[PDB]
């Protein structure tokens, strides 16, 4: 009868090739694995907002927008009394790398970055005005705008 | 004097934005304001040379 | 020697046919009325 | 949390855990729940939400373990876009988190 | 010194498959409700 | 000194609070007021320890 | 005895044949080879606006 | 010594279903009643 | 000494692969919303 | 003193509930008011071990 309980031992052995323990191990740096895949060498961008003065003459500066792959970063444009200023119309150079959600109505803009280093620019014809806004957006910085509010002059 | 933290960095040009709110993007040669000359640009680790020897960086509390 | 390999293997069958009785579990019922 | 409209302070971050639902309730700073009207979020496969349309609530669910993602969410009332950081794997998991807002 | 070609192709096609899930990035979603 | 507590850790960026209310993230290296400067943050084992020595981590319950 | 500790030891060395570490490493010449492809040659141009 | 290679292959697919078992995670569910 | 001729093969996909990015390019998209 | 009994008991954690109406739940890395420190949580049986020795368990009706 002892045949048998040799049959019964190696059964358990072939049934189970794998131990709770070993289970447990696999387990343990398959998670590893997985944090190391997912976990990115170089510092991650600070988390910021910024509230700027578009400037609209004629020899200036256009302003620059800072963004990050993926994480979409709101845009709000506000007039002198504070005021948010709805939006005619807009155009954004290089479709591929940005996508915009914008109701037809109102002024905030969800920008979105497909590509790590590529870099666009962006024209807007707002309700009351006539000269546009020229901005530029470049992705892959050392601090992600959440929210840039913009007072406009106007 | 004006000081200017690093606002964009891409190799070629750079972005400063001043203490009062001025904001300059710049070329590899040309003569800075109380700073000397704009000496290197280097898009890694956020540093620009100066004739005088300054390094401009990001800022500390906006890192 | 060859009984080893016979009864394991119909003893795997028999065990593997026992965890499949023993691996699914139903779903409970609800009835209405008025 | 007392959210604040700052424009230089810090948004505020809410813990995640793998498949457990996060509620986030919305309320000003009298107390009253502001309905939402609208948001927008950063990598939906990690994220899924349940929201209701005419509720203060958000329900999320993080299925992945270790990404990392924003929301940007946006009141009836409110005009401002608010912006929230979503990080995962966190040792304090919130099963409810109250959004006292400065509005 | 055969067991580096083996030691290569294995992970290769890991680090084939590795950086195509580093090249997925997804759209974003505007809910809208009333 | 008011205690500060550790609110997320990732590698890179640290997100700590304290008793005031305001949540500050950030860098490795930086100045922070009552513990000098930070050196290292260890993205594993649930503490920050600075140049200074002086370790914070999460909460001993609210964690 | 420690045949199943051979056997899943090997079994780890079939499942991953990199380090953590080797996985990081290939992620950063990955982003360091991405920011190679997508830098542009030359001096940028100024953005300006004249009348 | 080929008998190390006979319990690493089984086990290869043997851990390999518990992690497909641990790859996925399937969606809430909403359910409102009046 | 054959170490030119694969490199020769490898890199010339490679080149062609990345020139042909630099040659695409794609136009933008007017939006107009009342 | 208040007497508690182990709720649920898990891998990492533990729950525990006083006579007062008072419910926590508990890692080994901790401390207990009246108890002490943590010594062991076991994952099974639902024994825990304090500082002074003292056992934390389910109740004898609630088994």
């Amino acid at each position: 009868e002892v045949i048998d309980k040799k049959a019964f031992k190696d059964m358990t052995r072939n049934l189970y090739p794998l131990n709770p323990e070993q289970v447990v191990k696999l387990k343990q740096i398959y998670e590893t694995s997985e944090y190391a895949k997912a976990a990115t060498p170089g510092t991650p961008p600070k988390p910021t907002a910024t509230s700027q003065f578009v400037n609209l003459s004629p020899g200036s500066t256009p302003p620059v927008i800072r963004l990050s792959q993926g994480f979409v970063s709101s845009l709000v444009f506000l007039d002198s009394t504070g005021a948010p200023w709805p939006i005619a119309a807009y155009d954004l150079g290089d479709p591929s790398s940005f996508n915009i959600q914008w109701d037809k109505t109102s002024n905030t803009l969800m920008i979105q970055a497909t590509k790590l280093y590529n870099y666009g620019n962006l024209a807007v014809r707002l309700r009351g005005l006539n000269t546009p806004v020229m901005l530029t957006l470049i992705p892959g910085q050392k601090a992600v705008d959440y929210r840039v509010d913009l007072r406009v002059q106007g | 004097r004006i000081i200017y933290y690093i606002q964009a960095v891409i190799p070629g040009r750079a972005w400063l934005i001043g203490s009062n709110g001025s904001t300059l993007t710049v070329r590899e040669g040309s003569k800075i304001p109380g700073y000397g000359m704009v000496k290197l640009i280097d898009s890694l680790q956020g540093r620009i040379l100066t004739s005088s020897g300054q390094v401009i960086k990001f800022s500390q509390e906006d890192s | 020697q060859q009984e080893i390999q016979q009864r394991t293997s119909d003893m795997l069958t028999a065990a593997t046919q026992l965890v499949q009785d023993w691996k699914q579990v139903e779903t409970q019922v609800y009835t209405e009325g008025t």
